RNA sequence: UCUGAUCGUAUUGGGCCUCUAACCUCGGACCGUAUAUCCGGUUCAGGGACAGUGCCUGGUGGGUAGUUUAACUGGGGCGGUUGCCUCCUAAAAUGUAACGGAGGCGCCCAAAGGUUCCCUCAACCUGGACGGCAAUCAGGUGUUGAGUGUAAGUGCACAAGGGAGCUUGACUGCGAGACGGACAUGUCGAGCAGGGACGAAAGUCGGGACUAGUGAUCCGGCACCUCUGAGUGGAAGGGG
RNA sequence: UGCACUACGAGUAAAGAUGCUCGUUACGCGCGGCAGGACGAAAAGACCCCGGGACCUUCACUACAACUUGGUAUUGGUGC
RNA sequence: AAAACACAGGUCCGUGCGAAGUCGCAAGACGAUGUAUACGGACUGACGCCUGCCCGGUGCUGGCAGUAAACGGCGGUGGUCAUCCUAGGUAGCGA
RNA sequence: AAGUCCAAGAGUGCGGCAGUGAGACGGCGGGGGAUAAGCUCCGUGCGUCGAGAGGGAAACAGCCCAGAUCGCCGGCUAAG
RNA sequence: CUGUGGGUAGGGGUGAAAGGCCAAUCAAACUCCGUGAUAGCUGGUUCUCCCCGAAAUGCAUUUAGGUGCAGCGUCGCAUG
RNA sequence: AGCGAAAGCGAGUCUGAAUAGGGCGUAUCCACACAAGAGUGUGUGGUGUAGUGGUGUGUUCUGGACCCGAAGCGGAGUGA
RNA sequence: CUGCUGUGAAUCUGCCGGGACCACCCGGUAAGCCUGAAUACUUCCCAGUGACCGAUAGCGGAUUAGUACCGUGAGGGAAU
RNA sequence: UAUAUAGGCGUCUGGGGGGAACGCGGGGAAGUGAAACAUCUCAGUACCCGUAGGAAGAGAAAACAAAAUGUGAUUCCGUG
């Protein structure tokens, strides 16, 4: 629980391509990294779910 | 009677075209997050049963 | 039996897919084989086959 | 009747797989190790876990280089 | 249309009150019946839409049944243990047992990851208001005795140790070749392509100095897809 | 009831020997007695452990009987 | 063959009558041709002794009156539930 | 590189059929034990027994010599 | 106390209660049937010779006296 | 004739953005070229692919399954 | 397809089926009945046959055979 | 007790029980296997109940099928 497991999806595709862990007492609010995104097949800035 | 053959080893198991028997890989089904892409790629695909096992393999699919 | 362990027959992953009761397949034949069967005519039909 | 004691965990299997002298396909495992007991040398690649692999076909050739114990990899002739 | 703003308006559930007519009475009287505490019929007297019974539905239920109740073990029991990692045992490759000797783990980190650049500690001495052996400062010695998120070992001053800037490669499609191996697992990997980061560039980057931080198969969720759709077109369901 | 012209000591041996080793003793066959051995007879150890079973217990699991709460069919009429 | 069971005696619970309880899928049966002074189940086990601080009211049988650790309380405290008089088989009484 | 090389009846791969998965002692290096055990647990291209007759150790699976195709009223020797 | 005639029947009877008795048997009678129950257990498994010839180890195990795979045998084919 | 989950395609096919790599398949062999020397390919030409039906034998499957052996379980009956 | 309990339709642009369901096409005309042959078996007779047994075999039973005998009974059950 | 019915009386026709297998309908185990066990299996088996006939059942599409101008009751075999 202290570190849930969290998906991360494209903002332009809106397809749930990455998978992580991420801690919630630590970053409260959302990860926004900038992963890449195989459908559009660019990188674009991911989002938590 | 005629020679029933396994359920779970004619669903598990397959032959190619000359006759090898091929298989899948295991630990690829869920707790897949904390697996590299590097792992899952290894556990992927049909690999050819072990040596040690064909004996029975052939055993269980021929029946 | 494997003498009480799990069974190569029970711990591997089941095959992929689904089996599609409506396949259509053909019994197939090459080209050179016609050409060697039927040398010196044409006129080839299913029964010629 | 009891301790703490009893616990082990397995071998890893850890040593030199190839000694000086045997001729190596790229690529091939040459040195499994835990830290860097040995350190590459050319033609000599460190993995993630400090395995230590040949870039190049040839020969192995343990060696130093300023007080460093070295795998290095000959260009084998072809005669 | 509905919008006023609640008055009539039709069938209708629930509650209460009864009533007789279904139904009930081992209450009586007759009759079949000469014999009859059986049984049925007629009738009176009581209950009465309750009860009992059917189907459905929850609760209690050793009253009864079918079964489970691990192994190791200097006999068994009691006590301990059971997976993974690190030493010693282990006899200079690998491997190697005991209820042999010591410990750890079932994580943590959005930076403690990637890259570029830069730096060097621990301790000692000297002398400075708090300041003290001892917070900070200066100088001198200082070559590894400090640190390395976390046990131990192997390492690392070329730093893998300490800082700062920018970033998400903690990528996607793969992977020649190997290590370890009963099998299932487990490892390492150059290099190619796509899109990036950092760097002038060379190049490095497929998580963390390395080795623990985990669980097969079945079954079933969620998102995407070009698959399939039991006559057809859909859908359901299945598939990847 | 495997045998048989079936000694004793000290050894050795699956560690308690009529049968093996080295010695000591012993004429052949009987009869009446004794009960120290033949790990004597008898009962495929009841003790102990392992596996199976049985029956018993319970706040072990899963069921059922029984009891029971409701909906509804028998089941209708009046009014409020 | 007993120290065990039974026993007469006692206490509790249930049963208002084809009763409760038991045997039966039911019908039916026993209980009982009995009726709460009776019947069933459960404990104890002749007989005796040990042993309530005294009646207002949560309430009760109801016609105000029982009652005893019927419920406290033993507290003032008689006394021995008797005048008045307090919601733990309990140290009442502590013999 | 040779050696053996009318053999080790070698090695490897793939198929038919196995059995084995209770080891024992001795020589070395060790753990546990009291650096006891005919104790227990390991390692040893170590041996033997197991599955091995014969000779020596008196007898005496595992020690020493030596691996029994059969015959001989023939020779040489090992351990002793 | 006892004669004669009856009644209660198996998860049932009866029991002044002992797990007593219910046809020489009772922690669930007997008989036949399912049935040749099942048994990781014990025993037994019958003629000959020739050739080769083990293992008592590792891993996993509701597992430790069983078994699966590997190791070690043998037979065949390929290589040499 | 195979490859794919399949639609499908077909000595190819699946994955994939990819005349990128990989899986699976194209009996095998031979000769020549073109490349290579990260272990060899790639093309050409020839070569030609071997299954199936009886039956013997060794295993194995379903049947009692090499033979013998329980305590016990269920159905229906017999017994005071 | 059917069994019990509730609810409860239409008569041909009706109804049922084409593996949830919907629309179209296709098939049929439920809630009424009868119906041979092609198939299963041998208490019992007629004939034959056996790389079936040949008196511990073959039926339990070549012989007093379901007899003697055992058991209260169900039932068990020879030998010659 | 009125209508009448139950009932009574007489008379004719039938049923009743047995039988080895096979049929139809209904009720329905457990041993066992799953290396334990409950779903599952065994097995709709054993057994039981009703009821036939020489056979029985089932039978004349409210059927299959897939766009074929398709087949055209049922049953039982061989495939699938």
């Amino acid at each position: 629980d202290v570190r849930p497991k969290i998906t991360l999806a494209c903002e332009v595709c809106k397809h749930r391509n990455y998978i992580t862990k991420k801690n919630r007492r630590n970053d409260p609010d959302r990860l926004e990294i900038k992963k890449f995104c195989p459908n559009c097949g660019t990188h674009q800035p991911h989002k938590e779910s | 009677p005629k020679a029933k053959t396994h359920s779970g080893a004619s669903k598990r198991f397959r032959r190619t075209g000359t006759g090898k028997i091929v298989r899948q890989k295991a630990n690829r089904r869920h707790l897949l997050e904390h697996k590299p892409t590097k792992r899952t790629r290894r556990l992927d695909g049909r690999t050819t049963v072990s040596a040690a096992d064909n004996s029975r393999i052939n055993k269980l699919l021929n029946g | 039996f494997e003498g009480g362990q799990m069974p190569i027959h029970m711990r591997l992953p089941k095959l992929k897919g689904f089996k599609n009761r409506f396949r259509t397949e053909y019994q197939v034949v090459n080209v050179g084989d016609i050409n060697k069967a039927f040398p010196q005519g044409g006129t080839v039909g299913v029964d010629e086959l | 009747s009891s301790s703490r004691n009893g616990r082990d965990s397995a071998a890893q299997r850890l040593g030199v797989k190839r000694f000086g002298g045997q001729v190596v396909k790229a690529g091939e495992i040459l040195v499994r190790q835990r830290g860097t007991h040995f350190h590459p040398g050319v033609n000599v690649g460190r993995g993630g876990d400090d395995t230590l692999f040949a870039l190049a076909p040839g020969a192995v050739e343990f060696g130093a280089k300023r007080g460093r114990k070295t795998v290095n990899i000959v260009p084998v002739a072809r005669p």
